[PDB]
RNA sequence: UGGUUCUCUAGGACUGAUUAAUAGGGACGGUCGGGGGCAUCAGUAUUCAAUUGUCAGAGGUGAAAUUCUUGGAUUUAUUGAAGACUAACUACUGCGAAAGCAUUUGCCAAGGACGUUUUCAUUAAUCAAGAACGACCAUAAACUAUGCCGACUAGGGAUCGGGUGGUGUUUUUUUAAUGACCCACUCGGCACCUUACGAGAACUGGGGGGAGUAUGGUCGCAAGGCUGAAACUUAAAGGAA
């Protein structure tokens, strides 16, 4: 499996089982930015990067507000004009959740990406 | 599958009781290698008796780099050499007694494992291409 | 010499191991004897696990010392000396004392 | 009675006949006491709540396949949406 | 420990002492000074090993009477694989225990299928019947054939005539099911596929073929 | 550092980038197992034979029978030979990729788990294809069964292999090392008993439910009526009553 996918799988089903903390290993910059944007929108609480010298561990604390993480496995390019279409086709509803993209300006959600007018490849979603 | 490996400490320093020299360790390393031990045996003897924890920490670099920069390079990597000699030991067992179908099966497994990392070492070109396992 | 069958059927219980040995020994005369031995693995007092099995290397070591010390009790006996030795069951006490270390 | 009987037989050697998962093991007191007319062969409330199927939430997405590697969106769908 | 006083009653009417040792875990029976029946110590032996083999007490004191004896059939040494062994032994027990209970009823015996042996108590004709039933059940023929022929033989033995004629025409047990015979030309089965101990090498990958 | 004799007390030959995955491989260590191969050893049955002892039956069956038997069967005792097999111990235990594997001892290679402040440094995971294992003497396999699946949380008791710690009893001593049990922790297994939470979708040949009912259709099979005995009112004999 991937390295973002099993971290998001742990952070998904741990919250489904109703835990208040996940430990996810290993940890990359893209995982830090994904948890960064989802705590910017308020889906997880704090999280902490314990640096062992191998790859890093994250302890996320998460309350109740998430209900699905994911990754879109072909990292196809989206456009600023088709951000609205891709959110319509993969989100649950109209203003429900965020598609998260790797852009020129880094990892951002879809509405921040179209706010500062930059497209990029898709990464994953959260709602 | 079991989880039984070694747990490298978080420190990257000499342990502050290691009063020996960073060069006398290298001289002991090349002495043991020239009297003829594989690098894993150098590391375990150095760890057990002259208490360097690990020599990538206490010396500059790892000990196969120390042996290659001091002139004691291996003909073939230690993994491939040990798997080669295990395969030829099973092959001599099979020529001795020819009703050991289980040992024939283990020979197929050992030969597959030979080809895997021989392919890896060949595409890295540690060992030259047109290398065959006889 | 031979046991009755009811004695060793009365000795065999499950949840233990029987270590049995035998040696073909020539005495201080020129009688050659095949002499057997049986032993059953006890459980200690305070043992709470129900098994008390031997780990089969303890079986090989126990059977080794059984063979060695009873082939030491023969060759060091004649037939009359061996018979007077195995009437009061004392080679069994020699085996027990030599094997309680294992 | 059933647990004591099948536990006694299990700690002995005794091979017992095989029952299904929620049923009561039929024993000599079952046949003599006429107990199954009063208690049934199995607790059918637990049989009903085990025979029901798991409540599988509400289906959300439509765009791709959802496996443990994430969401596969096919190239046909990428060309259709883009 | 519970039933032990009943054992002392049921043996002291035969003048046999018995101890129950609870530290070494044993049961001994001894002929005392007042035992005029010479053979009853054998039935006391069978009684205490029945108690050890985990039959209950009101079942096991029916061994102290002359018309009843034990048998311990051995079923472990018949078939090879564990799957076929446990399926034939469960076939010996039956669905819901029906085969075993019908066998106890027909043979007038008490049968325990335990481990890899079969204990049985009963009269000697019943013991002969259950031994042949169990051994042929460990061989491949199903035990309900033997239950059917036992019912046939009971309803065939309760008539006054036909008691010196052979019942083999009435028994359906004689099946004549051995009626196949392979008749190929033996192309490879004469001598094919000689065994060599050394394996062939593997087809290498495209990576290997290019390096 | 010594070949000896005079009381430790007497000379002697002497080049120029990172980790080190609760990914993978390899080494090491003490081990572990009914994993395999070869050799060896034993056991008591069985069958056969030799030698006694004794005499009329022995098998076998629901009863019988084929069979053996005064040229001594069966039973008993001593001994030999053969081919198998490894009883009880034997387990919801172990090992093996599966089929499978149970006597001892030795050799040959192998394997797993654990321990590791050893080594290499991505060498990795899945499977269509393909490969390995699976003229003589003639043989059985299935046959009542079960269960909700996975990418999934925690446990509980018991058990097998390793390790660490504790500090009591069996052990014991200046010959080597080495146990057994109790307890806690921990890793890995064969199972068992529970829990919480998830879309879990996108050796080949097949008609259409279960239980029945009717039939002016089609294809069949089937009745009569004493036989002999019909062209013959016909014998003997048989049947029936």
């Amino acid at each position: 499996s991937s390295v973002l996918a099993d971290a998001l799988n742990a952070i998904n089903n741990a919250e489904k089982t109703g835990k208040r903390q996940v430990l996810l290993r290993p940890s990359s910059k893209v995982i830090i930015k994904f948890l960064q944007v989802m705590q910017k929108h308020g889906y997880i609480g704090e999280f902490e990067y314990i640096d062992d010298h191998r790859s890093g561990k994250i302890v996320v604390q998460l309350n109740g507000r998430l209900n699905k993480c994911g990754v879109i496995s072909p990292r196809f390019n989206v456009k600023i004009g088709d951000i609205e279409k891709w959110t319509a086709n993969l989100l649950p509803a109209r203003q429900f959740g965020y598609v998260i993209l790797t852009t020129s300006a880094g990892i951002m959600d879809h509405e921040e990406a179209r706010r500062k007018h930059v497209s990029g490849k898709i990464l994953g979603f959260v709602y | 599958k079991g989880i039984s490996s070694s747990a490298i400490p978080y420190s990257r320093n000499a342990p502050a009781w290691f009063k020996l020299s960073s060069e006398s360790v290298i001289e002991q390393i090349v002495k043991y290698a020239r009297k003829g031990l594989t690098p894993s045996q150098i590391g375990v003897l150095l760890r057990d008796a002259h208490g360097v924890t690990q020599a990538r920490v206490i010396t500059g670099n790892k000990i196969m780099r120390i042996l290659k920069s001091n002139g004691l390079a291996p003909e073939i990597p230690e993994d491939l050499y040990y798997l080669i000699k295990k395969a030829v030991s099973v092959r001599k067992h099979l020529e001795r007694n020819r009703k050991d179908k289980d040992a024939k099966f283990r020979l197929i497994l050992i030969e597959s494992r030979i080809h895997r990392l021989a392919r890896y070492y060949r595409t890295v070109a540690v060992l030259p291409p047109n290398w065959k396992y006889e | 010499m031979d046991f009755t069958t009811d004695k060793l059927r009365s000795m065999v219980r499950k949840w233990q191991t029987l270590i049995e040995a035998n040696v073909t020994v020539k005495t201080s005369d020129d009688y050659v004897l095949r002499i057997f031995a049986i032993a059953f693995t006890r459980k200690q007092a305070n043992q709470v696990k129900r098994h008390s099995y031997a780990q089969s290397s303890h079986i090989r070591a126990i059977r080794k010392v059984i063979s060695e010390i009873l082939t030491k009790e023969v060759q060091g006996s004649t037939l009359a000396q061996l018979t007077s030795k195995l009437i009061p069951e004392v080679i069994n006490k020699e085996i027990e004392n030599a094997t309680k270390d294992i | 009675r059933i647990k004591k009987y099948e536990q006694e037989a299990a700690e002995g050697g005794i091979v017992l006949s095989k029952v299904k998962k929620g049923q009561f093991r039929k024993i000599e007191s079952t046949y003599k006491k006429d107990i199954e007319r009063r208690i049934g062969g199995s607790i059918k409330a637990r049989d009903k709540e085990k025979a029901t199927k798991r409540e599988r939430g509400l289906k959300i997405s439509s765009v791709g396949r959802s496996t443990r590697n994430g969401l596969i969106v096919s190239k046909r769908d990428i060309a259709r949406i883009s | 420990k519970t039933i032990w006083n009943d054992v002392t009653r049921a043996l002291d009417k035969h003048n046999i002492a018995c101890v129950l040792d609870l530290v070494e875990g044993s049961m001994t029976v001894k002929t005392t000074r007042k035992t005029y029946d010479p053979a009853i110590i054998l039935k006391a032996r069978d009684l205490i090993k029945l108690l050890a083999r985990s039959v209950p007490f009101p079942q096991a004191v029916k061994i102290l009477q002359d018309d009843m004896a034990c048998d311990v059939i051995k079923i472990g040494n018949f078939v090879t694989n564990k799957e076929r062994f446990v399926k034939r032994r469960q076939r010996l027990v039956g669905p819901n225990g029906n085969t075993l209970k019908a066998l106890e009823l027909l043979t007038k015996c008490y049968i325990l299928v335990q481990g890899n042996t079969v204990s049985a108590m009963g009269p000697f004709k019943g013991l002969k019947e259950v031994r042949r039933v169990v051994e042929d059940c460990m061989k491949n023929i199903h035990p309900i054939y033997h239950i059917k022929e036992l019912m046939i033989k009971r309803e065939l033995a309760k008539r006054p005539e036909l008691a010196n004629e052979d019942w083999s025409r009435f028994l359906p047990m004689f099946k004549k099911r051995n009626v196949a015979r392979k008749k190929p030309k033996k192309i490879r089965n004469v001598e094919k596929k000689v065994y060599t101990p050394f394996p062939p090498a593997q087809l290498p990958r495209k990576v290997d073929l290019e390096i």
